[PDB]
């Protein structure tokens, strides 16, 4: 637990440059542990309540790796506990880039946050062809239309995300070592969300006799639809942007798209 | 008498927080043992983050030290079963979050160098220490009347 | 409004020993001038938001002042935002004093401030006998009901305050200059709460036919009734506990009790 | 994984005395974590098979300490391989004292591991007045016969053990380091499985009314009644045997016997 | 283990008796305690009045010495003890003709030259064997176990 602790302490630290992600491994495996798992959420606490926007930048990106990976009891643990980052609204830093950008990323993330309270169950990672261990493709209707509409909401708000920014991204407003290192998890997510969305609609219309409500459907896959060119517009514009060219940080959309609206339709 | 003179010298110099330093005082070279009103002023001054998490952290290291430093080991405890009672609310919550951990300390042998079982009575004070522990209702108990006991003097 | 904050900087300030008294009317003075009356309580955000308990101990002395005195606009301002001075919720400092003293004692402001949310209008200040400028003993019975209640859970707060120093004050474990400088407006508004509430008693007797509410007031006195046992103990208990023998720090509040149960009861 | 192997190889060594406890620890902390729990338990089959009775002698103290203490997905990991410990059948070594010990002891923790084979759920650390962590008291009435019957077979070997070695343990026997070392946890869990069935009898006819199966209960309690005469003379003996005075190696029996019998009987 | 091999050569050169040399071996500079197979041994030789009496006046003598020798203090309660329980029945009648002599040695306060009280290990040892000796019926159940058990063995 102690010595836990301080592999947190050296690897998000004041370094400019991106921590060491083997360092970050020590950390980020003690949550399927059931041993405590508290010692480690209870730094990432008094550190946000700080005004500084350096430290606090660096910290989030930490977060975004392990609740795309890890065991979904990490996202039950910061919802028993109501206040998360709220206490970054209004705030004054140097730069006209920095409070512009953080005032919408922070809300980014309380919705990642909000993502737990309403589907529960982990969605960013759970494969692309299984039953067992998805808890997306097979759950009750109840709970299918409850958990698309949760994705739906932090899906528009990557939209949202850029709209503070305009264009797109920016690099003259996104020339640090620190604000370039938030960036991947953010495309990674926004990816993710694209990708496993449009993957239970493979196997949706595949398991369509076999299933009980295929009302709470149609309105499900019509609004993601629409959101196709929100994001190949997103995307499009970012490959125009000077950035590092990486397939983390500019993946390709367009894949599934009029070989899934045709079949859809059918089954109504 | 001599040797204690050279020790706080060392400290000095160093630069050793205030828990570090009456530790140190208390794992004393001499065959004299520690006194109970100097773990007093530890327990009360046992509530801090900052002291807390280092006053845990050195007496558990005074446990092991050396083969020669065995004075080292037995007066680690002596401060530790301390800090339960009179300490603070925070070092119970800590306590019982790392009981998992402390309750490995009862199996504790050693031999120095001629032949002599020091652990003996390392061995014997850490039991009491883990039979105290054991017991959650009983610590509870040893709670309300160091509170309330503090709170009658004031 | 620039040089009225610097006002606040200089007074509100680490210097140990408490603020000149004149410096702080400047700063209180602007709250009736309705030409802006935010640009001070906007310095009172970022402040409370930081982690020591050094300088934030001396902030709540001046907020406990001005809610005394001012226009209840002030207690106003802050409602419209949520949030007031929650994140100190789990805490660590120094000495054990701090930290058991700092975790209710930023509650019982809270309360104060939840005041406001249901009353709204001025209460700690508005005279003992007039009908004109007081909003409690001539107010609708509705809002009689209300009133007095609020008042309630800040006055048995006073009770809760001392639960967890225990005894009642304790001179060892309050004997540093910004401690004691944060005990005399506590006691100051405990008295004033006491004698608020009583003083509307000496004018609702007096106001019994010309009224219609009969029925919501034998409830209120009688839970205020038995208050006064727990208010006697918290000062006499005070007065054997060695500190200031100032009038402002240990009124006496035996004064209106055996000619007010006997002639309330009449009208039932 | 390497670096938790590494803590075994070091602690179960041959150094005749005990391992440190604080090692042993790292070692038997990986088992409530959900990574693997698969390295721990690998280098524990190599080992066994070995010829000699020394390293081994020690290998099988701290699994006896696991057992007691961890989670018992522990005592299922040594389930799916049906072999454990029965190579050792007819082997000879240097002393009389040696062989004649390991043919009974070696089938002793056997019967250990075949324990989970029936009951499954964790018996030995399941408090005396609890309903819900505990899966004995309140499980269904054909588990609950199960249940007793099983440790009974377990409590049974305890005087089977002390039948080779005849008396009770002799120190002429049994005075070395590592042969000591064996004897603690041994009377330990004699004592623990002592407790944890007369503490069921406790919540037991207090939950008459609220269960359904009276036949199953009288012979289990008759033939478990006739093992405290067996279980007095073991410990008697050994209080004369020359030995280590400690709470762990000879606790004291009895204390629930006489006030157990004839509240049973009232139900039937 | 070198003090040892001079003082032996001692009690060679003055020519103590059978006796005398064993308790001044149990009396060993060295900080290892005394064995217990070595206490049976004596018991078993004490029956003679030439060996008992002397066994007996040494004992009693090893408590003082001197200052510094607080270790022979200690070692000479251990012996005494055991000479009751497997000892013999002529050791039974004269500590019940003498229980009135060793009676007084509970308070036994002594501090050797530096300021530590050697005395708090001869209290707590010799606390036992008073305690013993006051029960005259204990003493009697005690000589019934160690005769018959003899016999048992042979």
């Amino acid at each position: 637990d102690s010595d836990l602790q301080k592999a947190l302490k050296k690897a998000c630290s004041v370094e400019e440059t991106a921590p060491k992600r083997k360092h970050v491994r020590a950390c980020i495996v003690y949550t399927w542990d059931h041993q405590s798992s508290k010692a480690v959420f209870t730094t990432l606490k008094t550190l946000p309540l700080a005004n500084d926007e350096v430290q606090l930048f660096k910290m989030l990106i930490v977060l975004h790796k392990i609740i795309q990976e890890g065991h979904p009891s990490a996202l039950a643990e910061a919802i028993r506990d109501r206040d998360w980052i709220r206490s970054l609204g209004r705030v004054h830093s140097g730069g006209s880039s920095y409070s512009k950008l953080i005032r919408e990323y922070v809300r980014y993330l309380v919705l990642k946050l909000d993502f737990h309270a309403h589907h529960r169950g982990f969605n960013n990672g759970t494969f692309e062809y299984e039953e067992y261990v998805s808890l997306v493709s097979v759950s009750d209707p109840d709970e299918g239309y409850e958990t698309i509409l949760d994705l739906m909401s932090l899906q528009d708000s990557l939209d949202e995300f850029s709209q503070i920014i305009f264009a797109s991204i920016q690099s003259e407003r996104r020339n640090t070592e620190c604000k370039i290192s938030a960036l991947i998890p953010l495309i990674a997510e926004s990816y993710g969300i694209y990708k496993f969305i449009t993957s239970m609609l493979r196997a949706m219309h595949r398991q369509l006799n076999d299933a009980e409500g295929d009302a709470a459907l149609q309105p499900l896959k019509e609004r993601y639809e629409l959101q196709h060119a929100r994001l190949f517009e997103f995307y499009a514009d970012c490959s125009s942007v000077k950035y590092l060219t990486t397939l983390v940080t500019i993946p390709k959309l367009p894949v599934d798209a009029p070989d899934v609206f045709l079949i859809n339709d059918v089954d109504e | 008498m001599s040797k204690q003179f050279v020790r706080s010298a060392k400290n000095l110099v160093k630069g050793y927080s205030s828990t570090q330093v009456l530790v140190r005082n208390a794992t004393s070279n001499d065959n004299h043992q520690v006194s109970k009103d100097s773990l007093i002023e530890l327990a009360e001054k046992s509530y801090d983050s900052a002291d807390f998490f280092e006053i845990m952290d050195m007496l558990d290291k005074r446990l092991n030290d050396k083969g020669k430093y065995w004075r080292h080991i037995a007066k680690a405890l002596t401060v530790i079963d301390y800090l339960i009672r009179f300490g603070s609310e925070n070092c119970v919550l800590w306590c019982r979050e790392n009981l998992y951990i402390i309750k490995t300390l009862k199996e504790f042998r050693h031999e120095d160098d001629e032949g002599i079982d020091q652990g003996q009575i390392v061995r014997v004070k850490a039991k009491e220490l883990t039979a105290l522990l054991s017991d959650d209702e009983r610590l509870n108990e040893e709670r309300n009347m160091n509170i309330k006991g503090r709170n009658r003097k004031g």
